[PDB]
């Protein structure tokens, strides 16, 4: 999952 | 004269969404803790706070007009509150993935949202949240959506696939596309709101910002300094300056005209994800949200 944060 | 003055500042989980109220001292945010929290900046007293959900709330704005503010989460649902009451307006399933980004239409009952699921909703507020439209051709995440201010007839997301896309409603393909160049995606689009320049800005991961004339599709410029991933970059509403902030932590005001950096802050809250003006320019206020809380500032 990119750009979780 | 650029004279920066700290308003009023507090800290909290991650804020990933941020908003001010027009005609009220107030900022919303919304937390990656599934809470939402409303502050009288200058009483620096909460007005209002909710636990929405127990997944992050990335988005979140003011819908003054109704008094309610409109939230999304990772748990796939837009959520609308009135914010003199705390009563839930309405909450439904908007995608079936995350959602990154809400934009709120000026003089009709339009809402847009923005998700991982690689599209674009609008929905209809006097047509009981109905869902209107669905626009498809982005092929990642699309991580912002705002109306052109000049013409909200008029929309642009930003997304991970190196595009921005520009729309029409009732149109069901883009205006057209600017390939960014962007190569490691597109986290933030915005437009400059005044008459005199057809200018959009895009923020990237790639370590750059840049400015778009969206009549010829030509980059004007590009800006670099900040150090790691680009989460924003706007223009001031009535200030010649524009705004970013980066998960390096620190918030650039560069100088519009010129291009170049005027100031570069670290306000102490780690990294920043997200940012707010305020809409008609009052003390140049401007806010964003960080790892660690969130500040409001003057800017003079």
């Amino acid at each position: 999952k990119s750009h979780q944060e | 004269k650029l004279d920066i003055k700290k308003t009023f500042s507090n800290r909290s989980d991650r804020v990933k969404g941020i908003d001010f109220h027009p005609t009220e001292p107030w900022v919303l945010t919304t937390l990656y803790s599934g809470r939402v929290e409303i502050w009288n900046y200058e009483t620096q007293v909460e007005v209002r706070s909710i636990q929405v959900t127990e997944t992050p709330v990335r988005a979140g704005k003011f819908i003054a007009r109704k008094n309610w503010i409109i939230v999304g989460s990772d748990d796939f649902r837009i959520r609308v509150f009135n914010y003199n009451t705390g009563e839930k307006v309405v909450d439904f399933e908007a995608h079936p993935d995350y959602i990154r980004s809400i934009a709120v239409h000026p003089t009709k009952p339009y809402v847009l949202s923005g998700s991982d699921d690689l599209t674009v909703k609008l929905w209809n507020w006097e047509n009981n949240w109905a869902l209107e439209q669905t626009f498809e051709g982005h092929e990642h995440f699309v991580m912002c959506v705002a109306f052109n201010p000049k013409d909200p007839s008029t929309f642009a997301s930003g997304c991970l696939d190196r595009t921005v896309k520009v729309w029409s409603l009732g149109q069901s393909t883009p205006n057209f596309t600017l390939t960014t160049g962007q190569e490691r995606g597109v986290n933030y689009v915005d437009y400059y709101p005044l008459p005199d320049k057809p200018y959009m800005i895009t923020a990237s991961d790639d370590l750059t910002i840049k400015i778009w004339d969206y009549q010829t599709k030509s980059c004007v410029a590009t800006l670099e300094g900040h150090m790691s991933n680009v989460s924003f970059a706007v223009f001031h509403p009535t200030l010649p300056i524009i705004i970013s902030g980066s998960e390096d932590g620190t918030l650039k005001i560069w100088n519009s005209s010129t291009y170049k950096v005027e100031k570069t802050l670290n306000v102490g809250l780690e990294r920043s994800w997200c940012i707010a003006t305020h809409p008609t320019g009052r003390k140049n206020y401007i806010a964003s949200g960080f790892d660690n809380g969130f500040t409001v500032l003057s800017l003079g």
